[PDB]
C-alpha cells in the first residue's frame, strides 16, 4: 500500500 | 530470497491541456499489482495482479484517497519546481517519485528508498540511513531545507520500516505462488550465415522470471563483452522476460564459442553451444 | 535534456506460422513520457492495440509494452512505428522473428 499523507501540509517539494 | 516493493509516481504538466496528469503504479519485484490514473473516467486504485484482488473495499478506498491527495500535492510541487528553476508557465515538465522497501527471506528491512527526479534528472533522495537527504542541486537544497524544518524524513522512515515492510510481507504471503517462484530461462542457440566466411551465433533466453539474468559469450573461455551484441531484457507479456546475446564468428570456428546463462531459477549456470 | 526511445519488436513465443501468438513492441529508455506507438500489419495500423501502464526504470527513463494478438504467416510483414519528441520522423522497426 502507498504511503499516506499523515503530516501533512509539508510532504510536497 | 530478497524481495522489493516499489511505487512509481509520474506527474506531467500540460499547459493549455488541463491540470497535470498523475499516474502511479505499484510493483512487488518485477510484478505490477496496482495502478492509479487521474485521467481515468473515475480515478480509483485498480488491481493489476490476481493476488491483490482479495483486498477489501476499505483498501481500495483508502489508497484511492491517498493517490488523489498525492496528485494535488504533486501539482503544488510542480509549481514550486517551476519557480526553483526560473521556468515559465508555458512548458511541460515531469516530476517522478520512486519509493519502497527491500526485505530479506525473513522479511526484515534490508533497505529503504524514497527519491525524486525532475524532468528526468535526479532531484533529491532519502539517504540509506532514512534520516537525511541528498540534494542534486541548489533547487533541491530548498526542498531539503523545507523537509528538514518539517522533519519529513521521520515520516518517510516510519513508512519504510513499518507499513511498507508489513504490506510487502502480506503481498508475498498472498501471492507466493507467483512472487516466490523463479521461472528459469528456456535456452537455445541459433546460427545465421552472414557471408561465405562469417555467421551469427545468437543465444536465447526465454520465459524467465524475475528479469535479472546474465547472458554472456566466451571464445576459448574468454569473455567477449566488446564483440557481443546484447539486447535489453524485454517483457513477453505473460509475466516473463526475454533476452538474447549474439556474436559474429568465423566459419568453422563455431565450437570455440560458448554461451553462459546465470539466473536465480538455475541451480547452476548453463553452458550452451551451437547444436 | 531528452532521451530517445529504444525499440524492440518481437513475439511472446517463438513464432510459428499458423499459430496464435502475441506481437510486442517494447519502447524503453525514453524521456519525456509522451510517445506514440503503432503496430503495423503489412504497412497498415493494427486497431485496438493494448499497452502496459506507464512506468519507469531506475534511471528514470520510461518504458511501455504495446501488444496485440497475431497469427504469423510467411507472407505477412509486421512492424512497430514510433513517434517521440526526440525523433524528426517516425521510426519503423520491422519484426524479424530471429531477433
Amino acid at each position: 500500500a502507498p504511503r499516506g499523507p499523515h503530516g501533512g501540509a509539508a510532504s510536497g517539494l | 530470497g530478497s524481495h522489493s516493493m516499489r511505487y512509481f509516481y509520474t506527474s506531467v504538466s500540460r499547459p493549455g491541456r488541463g491540470e497535470p496528469r498523475f499516474i502511479s503504479v505499484g510493483y512487488v519485484d518485477d510484478t505490477q499489482f496496482v495502478r492509479f490514473d487521474s485521467d481515468a473516467a473515475s480515478p480509483r486504485e485498480e488491481p493489476r495482479a490476481p493476488w491483490i484482488e482479495q483486498e477489501g473495499p476499505e483498501y481500495w478506498d483508502r489508497n484511492t484517497q491517498i493517490y488523489k491527495a498525492q496528485a494535488q500535492t504533486d501539482r503544488e510541487s510542480l509549481r514550486n519546481l517551476r519557480g526553483y528553476y526560473n521556468q515559465s508557465e508555458a512548458g511541460s515538465h515531469t516530476l517522478q517519485s520512486m519509493y519502497g522497501c527491500d526485505v530479506g527471506p525473513d522479511g526484515r528491512l534490508l533497505r529503504g528508498h524514497d527519491q525524486y527526479a525532475y524532468d528526468g534528472k535526479d532531484y533529491i533522495a532519502l539517504n540509506e540511513d532514512l534520516r537525511s537527504w541528498t540534494a542534486a542541486d541548489t533547487a533541491a537544497q530548498i526542498t531539503q531545507r523545507k523537509w528538514e524544518a518539517a522533519r519529513e524524513a521521520e515520516q518517510r522512515r516510519a513508512y519504510l520500516e513499518g507499513e511498507c515492510v508489513e504490506w510487502l510481507r502480506r503481498y508475498l504471503e498472498n501471492g507466493k505462488d507467483k512472487l516466490e517462484r523463479a521461472d528459469p530461462p528456456k535456452t537455445h542457440v541459433t546460427h545465421h550465415p552472414i557471408s561465405d566466411h562469417e555467421a551469427t551465433l545468437r543465444c536465447w533466453a526465454l520465459g524467465f522470471y524475475p528479469a535479472e539474468i546474465t547472458l554472456t559469450w566466451q571464445r576459448d573461455g574468454e569473455d567477449q563483452t566488446q564483440d557481443t551484441e546484447l539486447v535489453e531484457t524485454r517483457p513477453a507479456g505473460d509475466r516473463t522476460f526475454q533476452k538474447w546475446a549474439a556474436v559474429v564468428v568465423p566459419s568453422g570456428e563455431e565450437q570455440r564459442y560458448t554461451c553462459h546463462v546465470q539466473h536465480e531459477g538455475l541451480p547452476k549456470p548453463l553452458t550452451l553451444r551451437w547444436e | 535534456i531528452q532521451r530517445t526511445p529504444k525499440i524492440q519488436v518481437y513475439s511472446r513465443h517463438p513464432a510459428e506460422n499458423g499459430k496464435s501468438n502475441f506481437l510486442n513492441c517494447y519502447v524503453s529508455g525514453f524521456h519525456p513520457s509522451d510517445i506514440e506507438v503503432d503496430l503495423l500489419k503489412n504497412g497498415e495500423r493494427i486497431e485496438k492495440v493494448e499497452h502496459s501502464d506507464l512506468s519507469f526504470s531506475k534511471d528514470w527513463s520510461f518504458y511501455l509494452l504495446y501488444y496485440t494478438e497475431f497469427t504469423p504467416t510467411e507472407k505477412d510483414e509486421y512492424a512497430c512505428r514510433v513517434n517521440h519528441v526526440t525523433l524528426s520522423q517516425p521510426k519503423i522497426v520491422k519484426w524479424d522473428r530471429d531477433m
